[PDB]
DNA sequence: ACTCATGATGCACAAGTGGTTGCGCGTG
DNA sequence: GCAACCACTTGTGCATCATGAGTGATGA
């Protein structure tokens, strides 16, 4: 089962405790768990509608040269496609 | 709308795609911020309940009510595996909204011919080297007990461990001998796993075939198939390996989880529950 | 032929030797374990391990419920881990003749939308609590089939038109604009469930449907620890404050 | 290749930038990367001897029935095995 | 000890286990906090250098001395892929300590018979059906030239695009035709990848067999094997699929990367380089 | 037959029309592209894309070095894309006869430990920079083989007992407890290297070892921006401030 | 008696900002 | 000129505590 990582901050405590039912929490806001496509997709959909006004970022295995892809929802660090290679972009104030 | 704490069956991993069991003792299971948190004295552990089929409760586990509500919603079954056997079971709503398995099991148990056929199939699974085309229920039970005791004797001479000519049963099986504790721990782990699988599949745990009388009869009927194949040899190996000062329960549970993973006991259990009920 | 239904809430159950201990804000209630029957552990309950050990040692059906059994959350083994109701129900539902007979027996026995929906859900919870206490399977239903709780639906159909409808109409009459109706409907339904007569009716109907002989039938006594202390003092229930 | 996740805080900026060469950074202190076993062990050895006085937690795929394992060094959320199963333990004051 | 910014060859992935390339334009590659950072106007992007084999630098690109040192130590090669082909190359110390490959390549390039035989192997890998066991240098070179023209013509006819009878050559090849820009992008990516692999393996880019005279002769020789197999058809597909007002270079590079991944061009390239030197 | 090896440090390089624009703190310099033979880019340098394109169009070797070429970090193509040196080296190293002849020519022409090692490392860096500028392969070594940087060791052994040893001895003599000996050794080595005579001798020894005819040899010109302003002004190098 | 939501109050850590020191990474 | 180091401020959001509000997750 491909690995899935979700990072949260500035989100309601309900979601912060809810994700611990599916994946563990190695450190504050970051959650790691092994699922399949369906479970990971459903859990990302759940995170989408419970994060509210927060920041969420997901990392999971993909079919690129690096081997992973990112999904972010209103997150500070967006992802920019460098010709099929996903990289993290940090905008400057 | 997604609400924290309530999830559909699809958002949850399938029965065969999750872990086996967790043993909790001297703790306080609780739900804070919609997380099943085990409030041990030193600190708190949050359980990934969606990845675990059954949750074992040892001595001193003060479990709240919303914790049980959350565990039942998740699909993680609860079993109070105290000293000397399993003391109590608990289960929420089934992970399956369809009762094809349940109605088929009811049809098979309401008929004497189907009951004897299912008992024959169970015996063939436990011992495939015999011919059971003309056996009866009482004969099946007697033979089952006879070679269960024979397997116990074989494993007792194999690992050089004393055994007081007994067969394990969850009712009143106690002793200071480490073999007793190892057998108890391995067997309660197996029974909790079987109970969780049966509850998740929608099957009624009281519609047993070999065992009748108590509402956990089917749990026994499914656990005895793998009792002598894995859990009993694992307990005997634990008793042989355990040294002075070793927690027999902890090491026995570790070894039985290792054997459950190695033997693929839970996927095998689902396949068996499908084959016995005869769904094409 | 007695089956007491002790409903616990807002308490912490621990075990003194052969006696559970319900410690509410009113005080500490000590009950002999041999008389528990069915325990309906409500919200705000911290059930201990020794307590469930003692309760399961005496065939006590622990059912985790909500406000007076509005919702069903989990259950343990049945009354004296009995299978007679379960086996009888399975035998009667499998073959067509007895299933049709039981369906005919059920038929013979038998804002606003939100109020009805909440009342139906509360009735489903109470019916599921009673069923899981007795030992029946919620899936083996006669009129309804194919679902995990088809039997729960079928049993609640008896009380659809005489419990949920009056409560829903009362809520609709008492409803205020800008207020959630399901909340009021659930609160009124649990208020109706407070007395316990409805639970007695459900137990009697469940035992009547399966053609259980009247001699072997057991009756329901929905005890209340503090409201019915006179009926409990001579039975061995110590009270403390 | 298994996905390795390393979380850092209270570590020198040198390590924070250095570990980005191998494996990306999706959040403050949260890193994700795909390595084989040997590369992951070498990177963890680098993390151990560079963070000085700080917190380091690494999560990698393993062969238990959860699907992952944790190895942490001087981290707040220690890992406790629940009979062969890794769980996150958060000590209280 | 371990120092931030430095890493031994063992701490680095194998050459065939890395990503192919990344393109950077109108930016400022920089090293801050020991990380290769690409300081765009609107933000900053940190390059996972240890997983990328070669780095492509476009127009309006500033790179710092420490950034070049860091990329070279990490093993990533630097190629200045401006307009009109590759403008410059750059690389650091190789991550392959042993020089067996380089010594074998030198021995193979000093002997005229060895040069002719290795050129035969390259022509065989580029075109396996034909037999060239009795060809000389001029006969070979003219024959690959004719085959490349034929492949260009047939691929142009396949995708129905105008081709003005040209062949790519990084020696002053410029054009504003969208097909020309797409094929130039694919080819500069290919040459950068070849340079990265050759530098990583320890081979000298100046010891060529078919091409000779310039310091990158071996790079052209190795890229001959793969320029007509994948890069040209993918470039033609990009030109055919291009729409009005589209960045041809970005989509051409994306499709080139997709073709490199699908064709396993990196493991194939290292295997072909190993077989060319007859290393068992 | 003339090659100018201009070393750039603490400056930015950009192109305006055909001449690179050094933007050091002292002032702005406008060396034409054709004037530069090899650009030894040093620490604190932001080489631009336009400057790289212009330098590569005119066959300039960009070598990223340390302070005065003590360390070699990365390099581009050779001087005017020359492979004749590399081809001759490969031919002379392949067979045993030429290898032995060149090695014999090598020997014919050929705290304290910490300083010696640092000086050897700096000498290796300078040799590698010169070799990468000329186009030779560091792997193809005569005395040393089996390492990716063997030829660098062989060439540095020419100067091992003539440059590194006196510098290391001077550093050891002028040292105290608690001082980083490697730092002093590297600083003194770059102080020795700034003169440029060592680099000219190194290039000449490279061609001599390669058995290149004296007619075809190239003489090195270690030019400087402001130290040799009077020499650079007549060749079209603008100076600003 | 539980759990959640919430308004405080305290706080630990990352972020930018201002000079300062050094050009570094050290076997054949 | 580039980049690391360090010191100093600014500030974001996690974690805690005390109080009031609920018993909730809503299908023939």
């Amino acid at each position: 089962m491909p690995m899935t990582v979700i990072t949260l901050k500035n989100v309601p405590q309900s979601l912060r405790g809810d994700l611990t039912r599916w994946m563990q929490e190695i450190a504050t806001g970051v959650y790691v768990g092994n699922f399949n496509s369906r479970i990971r997709e459903y859990l990302w959909r759940r995170v989408q509608e419970t994060m509210g006004a927060g920041e969420a970022s997901m990392c999971f295995a993909a079919r690129n040269e690096l081997g992973y892809d990112f999904l972010t929802e209103n997150a500070s660090r967006s992802v920019i496609d460098y010709d099929g290679l996903p990289l993290i972009f940090i905008p400057k104030e | 709308p997604i609400i924290a704490g309530k999830s559909e069956s699809s958002e949850l991993p399938r029965v065969e795609d999750r872990a086996t069991f967790i043993y909790i003792e001297h703790a306080k299971i609780n739900r804070v911020d919609s997380a099943v948190t085990v409030a041990e004295a030193k600190g708190v552990v949050r359980i990934p309940a969606a990845m675990i089929g059954v949750l074992l409760l040892g001595p001193g586990t003060d479990i709240s009510h919303r914790a049980v509500e959350l565990l039942g919603d998740t699909g993680t079954a609860l079993v109070w595996v105290g000293e000397q056997g399993v003391r109590y079971y608990a289960s929420g709503r089934a992970l399956a909204r369809s009762t094809r398995f349940l109605v088929k099991q009811a049809e098979l148990v309401t008929n004497e011919r189907s009951r004897l056929r299912v008992a024959r199939r169970m015996y063939q699974m436990r011992f495939p080297t015999e011919d059971v085309s003309k056996l009866t229920m009482q004969q099946l039970r007697s033979h089952e007990g006879a070679r269960v005791r024979r397997k116990y004797r074989e494993l007792s001479k194999k690992y050089n461990v004393p055994w007081k000519k007994r067969v394990y049963n969850p009712d009143d099986f106690a002793g200071g001998d480490p073999i007793n504790q190892a057998l108890s721990a391995a067997h309660v782990a197996l029974y909790g796993l079987v109970h969780s699988v049966v509850a998740a599949l929608g099957l009624s745990p009281g519609l047993g075939f070999v065992h009748t009388g108590h509402d956990r009869s089917f749990i026994y009927d499914v656990a005895d198939l793998y009792k002598a194949e894995i859990t009993v040899p694992i307990a005997f190996a634990v008793a042989a390996e355990a040294e002075e000062g070793q927690d027999i329960g902890q090491l026995a549970r570790l070894r039985t989880r290792d054997a459950f993973v190695d033997g693929k006991i839970l996927k095998r259990m689902v396949k068996d529950l499908q084959t016995l009920l005869e769904i094409p």
